[PDB]
């Protein structure tokens, strides 16, 4: 299909499911691509899903987008080392991505059900920013009949932590929305953190909202536990070094994309390392970090 | 200092010999002159044999208004080895190395000796395109200093101040 | 003079100099208290003075007022103590008086001029909210031909840190403004920190603007140089273990004195522990933290 189309379906399938997230939506719009794709050789079929794929991170340039373009292409590479023949390999493709599609539906559950045992009773929880797993983390925990309380960071520019509160009001429980800066003052209260993961870096550490950093680097100042909750599609193989070292197509937006009021265009998101997180909680299980790239040096090679 | 404790006890000394100008050696046959059993190294070595060291006893060129030292070099290698371990800090300075002097800046902190000591002349060629550095003095943060043994006896980093203010006039700082 | 009396006497002199600290301003209403005062002994003049300093703390909350009012306190103290009778101990106290208004009205130029030497040449220099003394010290840098970039705070939610940017563009000096969010993101660039206080209290920490102690937590991280600037009027002895140990009184403001957006009342101030500071550069000197409770040791007792 055409880029515009490409992109309309892309949109169409976000707005249709407020709750799915933008990496399994591009994975879908991909597998889409795929179906209307007429090519009948794997290079041409590779070519074509790298422009969809930069066409979509154009539109989104979240990282988890990019990762799970990533992963569509390790698996139509995958699927085409098997069996030489394109046909075969096509129905194949087919067969094998509306599986994967359905069982990367169920990894919030799987998530959930993994997580919410770690929540101990009457215990005070700091979250940053808003997050769908998170949120399905502290239903299921409030379903097994467990009393907490959250802290919410406020999360500027857009106010994703009020959105947060609001949600967490809707699942009665009692929630406390502070500012950005209040965070070292509150760590002391917090018995654990848990945040979101706008993806998974090979090392095991994180890139997630801007002020994540800071949280992970206070929790480990006051000896708290920081907990990851991340699906697996959101697994990518970067490395940053420093802040500076993660790429600036991640960092700034989409439509975004001196001395004097510069404000040096905020970045959006920011590198929390690995010696900063205490578990993660994928769809595979519970992890730790340095298992995350094992997942990687798997799937590649 | 060494020499006073060796009379009456059984110790141990390594002595890194603080390269180019390797005094160390030196320090390393008086101290075996006593009788005292005593190892020579190379400054590569600290951080490796740091992990079996129970104390790290130094001398020092200036001790700075703040605490801070300006040792001899690799003093900061070897500082930073003992804050991984935990290892406790000595220095061993008189009252008049107390410097009023505060390391704001200045660009006179290092003495920069003849790049000889590092990189021979008989290098040749390859010496017009290398560029070659010799500080001769490290920057010891008081973080990284434990105690004070001076004429007056002991004192944590933390009190240096007092013994500013008592030795020397604020008007005096700037001659 | 009367409260009301006392409260439009401290305002007009807050509004009469802008640039007048709130401790100076409540030290000068203190005075003319003083001078006012009709009373013919020591601890009716005590009472009143304690009287008029608990309005004017009502009237601002600020820590700085309250270490003022405590130090004016000790200092009639002082001056009776060494004064049997009350008419000439009044007399030596106005003059006193006088002649401390004229020695801490110049507390910010030897601040300023001990201060700007630790400013390294084209480095970079992180602040978090709006400091009149960080500004002058800014000043004096830049009065002796040194060039360097500024990153400063939002410091939500009054934004001071956009009026700290305007101050410093007002000096051409480049300066960009961040989120809290980013501070951990961008201390990885700042060669140094200086910030304000809005008092030191006896362990030698900072009671300063809300995000001051986490930003003294990435510093220690990054094991980055972490300077205070702050006026000797600004020493209280308080002793908080952590941030819920400093008085209520404090953290929320004048006229501000469950589980649903509640809020918690946001703080306005709270506590950076010594650990975390290098140096802080007062009209007494550069000192270290463990000098301030000496100044405090020898002041009373």
């Amino acid at each position: 299909m055409d880029d515009k189309e490409l992109i309309e379906y892309f949109k169409s399938q976000m707005k249709e499911d407020p709750d799915m997230a933008s990496a399994v939506a591009a994975i879908r719009t991909l597998l889409e691509f795929l179906k209307r794709d007429k090519g009948e050789t794997i290079q041409g079929l590779r070519a074509n899903l790298t422009s969809a794929i930069e066409t979509l991170c154009g539109v989104d340039s979240s990282v988890a987008v990019s990762s799970g373009g990533e992963l569509f292409l390790r698996f139509i590479s995958l699927a085409s080392l098997e069996y030489s023949d394109y046909s075969k390999c096509k129905k194949i493709m087919i067969e094998r991505g509306e599986l994967f599609l359905r069982r990367i539906s169920l990894s919030r559950n799987k998530i959930a059900d993994l997580c919410h045992t770690f929540i101990k009773d009457g215990a005070t929880i700091l979250t940053h920013a808003y997050s769908r797993v998170v949120l399905r983390v502290l239903e299921a925990a409030v379903a097994a009949k467990k009393r907490f309380s959250v802290y919410v960071t406020e999360s500027q520019p857009d106010l994703s932590g009020k959105k947060m509160a609001k949600a967490l009001c809707h699942l009665n429980v009692p929630v406390t929305v502070v500012l950005d800066a209040a965070v070292g003052y509150i760590m002391e209260k917090a018995d654990l953190v848990i945040v979101g993961a706008e993806g998974v870096v090979e090392n095991g550490g994180i890139i997630n909202k801007i002020g994540t950093n800071q949280m992970a680097v206070c929790a480990k100042a006051q000896n708290k536990p920081f907990y990851v909750v991340a699906e697996s599609f959101k697994f990518v193989r970067l490395f940053p070094l420093n802040q500076q070292d993660v790429p600036d197509k991640f960092k700034y937006k989409a439509d975004t994309l001196t001395g004097q009021d510069l404000k040096e265009e905020h970045p959006w998101v920011d590198y929390t390392a690995p010696s900063l997180i205490t578990l993660l909680f994928t769809d595979l299980g519970v992890l730790t970090p340095s298992a995350v790239s094992d997942e990687l040096i798997k799937l590649y090679l | 200092f060494l020499k006073e404790a060796a009379r009456k006890r059984k110790f141990h000394v390594i002595v890194a010999e603080c390269a180019p100008f390797c005094q160390g050696h030196e320090m390393a046959v008086n101290l075996s002159k006593a009788g005292i059993e005593t190892t020579v190294m190379t400054d590569a070595a600290i951080f490796a044999v740091m992990s079996r060291v129970n104390k790290v006893i130094i001398g020092t060129k200036t001790i700075l208004a703040n605490g801070a030292l300006r040792a001899v070099t690799g003093t900061h290698t070897l500082a930073l080895a003992a804050k991984h371990h935990s290892t406790p800090l000595i220095v061993c300075a008189p009252m008049f190395k107390l410097s009023p002097q505060f390391p704001n800046e200045e660009d006179s902190f290092h003495k920069f000796v003849a790049p000889e000591e590092v990189l021979p002349f008989t290098e040749g060629d390859i010496l017009e395109k290398v560029s070659v550095h010799c500080p001769v003095f490290d920057y010891v943060p008081p973080e990284l200093i434990t105690l004070f043994i001076s004429n007056i006896g002991g004192n944590a980093p933390s009190y240096i101040y007092r013994l500013m203010s008592e030795l020397y006039h604020p008007d005096d700082h700037v001659l």
